[PDB]
DNA sequence: TCGCCCCCCTTCGGTGCTTTGCACCGAAGGGGGGC
């Protein structure tokens, strides 16, 4: 309570919100009367009348505890008008990064907004009415002295509060470690059990002197803790039961819901899938839509399903060691990965299955995964880890050098798990003796939809072949596939297209494209390729006689 | 105890909201053990949420000076900022620098430390100190001072750091002083020890009231080449012909008819062709037009500079600074010399700071980079390497080599 | 019929190019989880 007020604006310009309150009823508006009554006679409200202009609707859930309720006021129209602020949350601990401590509790703080007094100049932007019965007569009307849940300044200032409580312990007891996520405290210490119940009752006459109560019900002394959605146990830690819907016809919405549930399963289950789970999500149009499954989401969901009747622990972080995270391949741009320690002691799992861009492959993948990793291991760990890569030193060697952006990868060890990340072809570097050279070409016209795509070669071959709903990148990159369809397993391909010579050139062994994949198909199975660019209409060598000939 | 002076933003723009990024832990601490002397002593001040605005904090350490160094990334805060040629605040930049035997580079900004910067602009300063597995809530300052990289601390110093530098140019009138954001660049002809021995001169006039060394004298330029073979395929000739038809682009009077006409017909790749006295002659006609610059390519200071920078394999990198496409101010070649050879991303990292470098000296700001790396990986891994008090401007490109241009 | 935070997967729409579609990328929709 004593905490000094944070002051809180408006917008520029903008006014309070000046709504209506709903269902409006003897039940509800009686249940509203019971409800406020014990707050203002706690302070947390004051009633108001009529010269305030301002209004917002309220409502109530139930709470965790699911006897209690929890009391939310519509504050849509008022956040809008609030000011922005910064919010200091910037992530969600995990219990990887604990080490492990001799001595553990957990505390939540009772009542907690309602803790933290608000801006007096700003509560008369709170203002809800309940009305009188029904509709009948004029209505009663309170503001918030406190912190309302549902305003968007709330959970700011309320944390900003937490920080500054605590800080005079947390300086005066640097070895004890305090997690401090909403209300909620996790407070381990290598003390003896009996000093460390001490600290507790210390920093529980702290919290208490400026009004943060630390209600028994909530302050747990004895493993497992119930921690952020886990259980800590003492030398290791489970996440709390997943249970994926078992529906006999699915929407979409459902399956949004499981492969949400699937993504936060991957954090400790190793080897998670939602790749064909997912594609059911794409180009549908209602949430209410049913979806059936194909063969292979059913395949993959009973994948899933064998992974998680395995129970699974991760363990705690020990600074002492190395960190260590191996990446596996999985297929269809999905990647699964642990991190750990010591061999067969997980910290904790995780996935990397984003389609970036739209033609890549398995080695830029893998880097992408490796910077998620990378990025992760520091937020969770502060430093980065040790790579064990399915890649051969060759392998990355080969793209690196001659791939044209710079690129890299942190300390990696090989690890000969297959299926191993490569590279599937590689163009010559200078034009193949006694091969077959192609000049290729292909044009379209831009408001005909109309196009052509054919070759020319120095071993007397020619072919134009006609191209309907084609664009003019379309054609080139069709007239790429009719060389490579024709030719040997050598061949000297030249083109004038930048745009395809672009792709090809960074060795893509998959594309969102139907067209491109072709072509890749194509490259892998070819013994040599040389691809050359040459401007167009510059009357070159076979590029002029091709061109001649699309036209 | 000064009088502040006013600042404020550009007419109808916000202050900067721009996320922190996650550090490592010794960048972290280092911070905290930063930001609370300086609290201390009144530099920042602790702010709560009803602040809106961010800028991203990190730290460096140079390997010569193995203390941290804070480093606020206030490019978004400059931006927004006012100009302050307005003013008449500015820097001009002194032609001499370039001319150089040696320049050293020195870190002054602590200087700005002893100036208060105006009330009303403070929060747009604000920064959050992360923490190791979001153990806590971010903190958050923001600036009572100028703040080490803001564009703003040298306009506004500025009188005082031509009080504090006069006696020791009066005494030096051959040692050339560029002040840029928070460095001094100190450029002299002089032989390599006693230039050094000046240096630490200069220091100890600063410390009173309250070094990385260049030689652009040995800065060259790369032109492009043309291969000399004394057999050449057709290959060859049409590598060599969509070479000069690009830099046709940038030169006056390259012709291809020439060497062009060697290849009419359908030929094999491979086929050597031999060239007749025209194509020769065309050819090296061509070969010094490129030779020698380009007449009438001059800088502009009321327009940006940008660089390009192309990857060449075997830690050579190539660059070419412009304000106009084709009409390049300076062509170069990065080469790392570490002989460790093995980070592509640190190379780019070096290039980028060496490059910006030499723009100071030359022009007197830095360019925006286009740079041939994935955004996500650079921004993994730039800052283990960057060792400038200043941030230039950058963009992320993926253009592959269609000729082999600037190697 | 609420708030704020992180994560993933999909869709949409703005940007800039010696383009006329294409690739890139940020924002916002859905979902998971925390308090
Ligand atoms: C994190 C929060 C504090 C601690 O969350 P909490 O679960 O411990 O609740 P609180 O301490 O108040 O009551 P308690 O005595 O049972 O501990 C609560 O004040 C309010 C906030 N919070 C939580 N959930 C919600 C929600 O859905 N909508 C809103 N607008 N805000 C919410
Ligand atoms: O790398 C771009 C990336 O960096 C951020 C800061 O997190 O922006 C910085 O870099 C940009 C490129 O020069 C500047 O325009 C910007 O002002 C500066 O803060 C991100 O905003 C951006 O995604
Ligand atoms: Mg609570």
């Amino acid at each position: 309570s004593p905490i000094e007020t944070v002051p809180v604006k408006l917008k520029p310009g903008m006014d309070g919100p000046k709504v209506k309150q709903w269902p409006l009823t003897e039940e509800k508006i009686k249940a509203l009367v019971e409800i406020c009554t014990e707050m203002e006679k706690e302070g947390k409200i004051s009633k108001i009348g009529p010269e305030n202009p301002y209004n917002t609707p309220v409502f109530a859930i139930k709470k965790k505890d699911s006897t209690k309720w929890r009391k939310l006021v519509d504050f849509r129209e008022l956040n809008k008008r609030t000011q922005d602020f910064w919010e200091v949350q910037l992530g969600i601990p995990h219990p990887a990064g604990l080490k492990q401590k001799k001595s553990v509790t957990v505390l939540d703080v009772g009542d907690a907004y309602f803790s933290v007094p608000l801006d007096k100049d700003f509560r008369k932007y709170t203002a809800f009415t309940i009305p009188s019965i029904n509709n009948e007569t004029p209505g009663i009307r309170y503001q918030y002295n406190v912190l309302p849940m549902g305003w968007k300044g709330s959970p700011a200032i309320f944390q900003s509060s937490m920080t500054k409580i605590l800080e005079p312990f947390r300086k005066q007891n640097p070895d004890i470690v305090i997690y401090q996520y909403m209300d909620d405290l996790y407070v381990g210490s290598d003390l003896e059990i009996g000093q460390h119940r001490t600290k507790i009752e210390e920093l529980r006459q702290h919290l208490l002197r400026w009004g943060f109560t630390t209600p028994d019900k909530k302050h747990q002394k004895e493993p497992p803790f119930l921690w952020m959605g886990y259980e800590l146990h003492p030398d290791k830690w489970t996440v709390q039961p997943i249970v994926l819907p078992e529906k006999d016809s699915w929407t979409v919405n459902d399956i949004q819901k499981l492969v949400g549930k699937l993504n936060w399963a991957s954090q400790i289950y190793a080897g998670i899938k939602v790749r064909q789970l997912s594609k059911l999500l794409r180009g549908t149009k209602a949430l209410t839509e049913v979806v059936p499954l194909t063969e292979e989401a059913e395949l993959e969901l009973a994948e899933n399903r064998e992974i998680l009747k395995e129970p699974v622990h991760g363990v705690y972080y020990d600074p002492s060691k190395d960190l260590i995270a191996e990446i596996q391949k999985q297929g269809q741009g999905q990647w699964t990965y642990q991190i750990y320690q010591e061999p067969f002691k997980n910290l904790k799992t995780g996935k990397y299955a984003r389609m970036k861009g739209a033609h890549t492959n398995d080695v830029k993948q893998l880097t992408e995964a490796v910077q998620k990793i990378a990025t992760e291991s520091i937020v969770i760990w502060g430093k980065t880890p040790k790579f064990k890569l399915p890649i051969q030193k060759e392998t990355w060697e080969a793209w690196w050098t001659e791939y044209w952006q710079a690129t890299w990868i942190p300390e990696w060890e090989f690890v000969n798990t297959p299926p191993l990340v490569k590279l599937w072809y590689q163009l010559e570097k200078e034009p193949i003796i006694g091969a077959e050279t192609f000049y290729v070409d292909g044009a379209a016209n831009r408001e005909t939809k109309l196009g052509k795509a054919g070759y020319v070669t120095d071993r007397g071959r020619q072919k134009v072949v006609p191209l309907t709903d084609t664009t003019n990148q379309k054609t080139e990159l069709q007239a790429i596939h009719l060389a490579l369809q024709d030719s040997g397993l050598e061949v000297n391909i030249v083109t004038d297209s930048q745009y395809a010579l672009g792709i090809i050139q960074a060795q893509p062994d998959k594309s969102e494209s139907e067209l491109v994949s072709q072509i890749i198909e194509q490259l892998i199975k070819k013994e040599k390729v040389y691809l050359a660019w040459v401007p167009a209409h510059k009357g070159i060598g076979g590029n002029e006689q091709v061109d001649k000939l699309v036209s | 105890p000064i009088e502040t002076v006013p600042v404020k933003l550009k007419p109808g723009m916000d202050g900067p909201k721009v996320k922190q990024w996650p550090l490592t832990e010794e960048k972290i601490k280092a911070l905290v053990e930063i930001c609370t002397e300086m609290e201390k002593e009144g530099k920042i001040s602790k702010i709560g949420p009803e602040n809106p605005y961010n800028t991203p904090v990190f730290a460096i350490k140079k390997k010569d000076s193995t203390k941290w160094r804070k480093l606020v990334d206030f490019r978004e805060l400059n931006k927004r900022t006012q100009d302050f040629w307005e003013v008449q605040l500015g820097i001009p930049h002194p032609a001499g620098l370039k001319q150089k035997k040696s320049v050293t580079v020195l870190d002054v900004g602590d200087a700005y430390f002893s100036v208060p910067l105006d009330k009303d602009f403070r929060k747009y300063t604000a920064f959050t100190i992360p923490s190791i597995n979001n153990e806590t809530p971010g903190i958050r300052y923001q600036y009572n001072v100028l703040p080490q990289g803001w564009k703003g601390s040298p306009a506004i110093f500025q009188s005082s750091m031509t009080k504090i530098l006069e006696p020791f140019r009066k005494q030096n009138p051959d040692i050339v002083i560029y002040q840029y954001m928070d460095d001094l660049y100190v450029g002299s002809d002089l032989e390599i020890g006693q230039h050094r021995t000046k240096i630490e001169e200069l220091r100890q006039h600063l410390l009173r009231w309250g070094g990385y060394e260049l030689h652009p004298d040995k800065w060259t330029v790369q032109p492009i080449v043309l291969p000399e073979k004394d057999s050449w395929t057709v290959n060859d000739i049409q590598k060599l012909v969509g070479k000069l038809n690009w830099a046709s682009q940038i030169y006056a009077g390259i012709k291809v008819r020439q060497l062009s006409k060697l290849l009419r017909g359908t030929k094999a790749l491979t086929e050597v062709v031999p060239l007749t006295e025209e194509a020769e002659l065309e050819l090296a006609e061509n070969r010094e037009i490129l030779k020698e610059p380009v007449h009438g390519v001059y800088y502009d200071p009321s327009k940006d500079l940008i660089a390009e920078i192309q990857k060449q394999g075997q830690g050579q990198w190539t660059y070419q600074i412009y304000q106009e496409p084709f009409k390049n101010l300076k062509t170069g070649k990065y080469a790392r010399m570490k002989g460790a050879h093995t980070n592509d991303v640190k190379q780019l990292t070096e290039a980028v700071q060496k490059i910006a470098t030499e723009s100071i000296v030359i022009w007197g700001k830095t360019p925006k980079f286009k740079l041939p790396i994935q955004k996500e990986t650079w921004e993994a891994w730039w800052t283990e390497y960057w060792q400038a008090t200043w941030i230039p401007e950058w963009e992320f490109v993926n253009t592959p080599p269609l000729v082999k241009l600037w190697y």
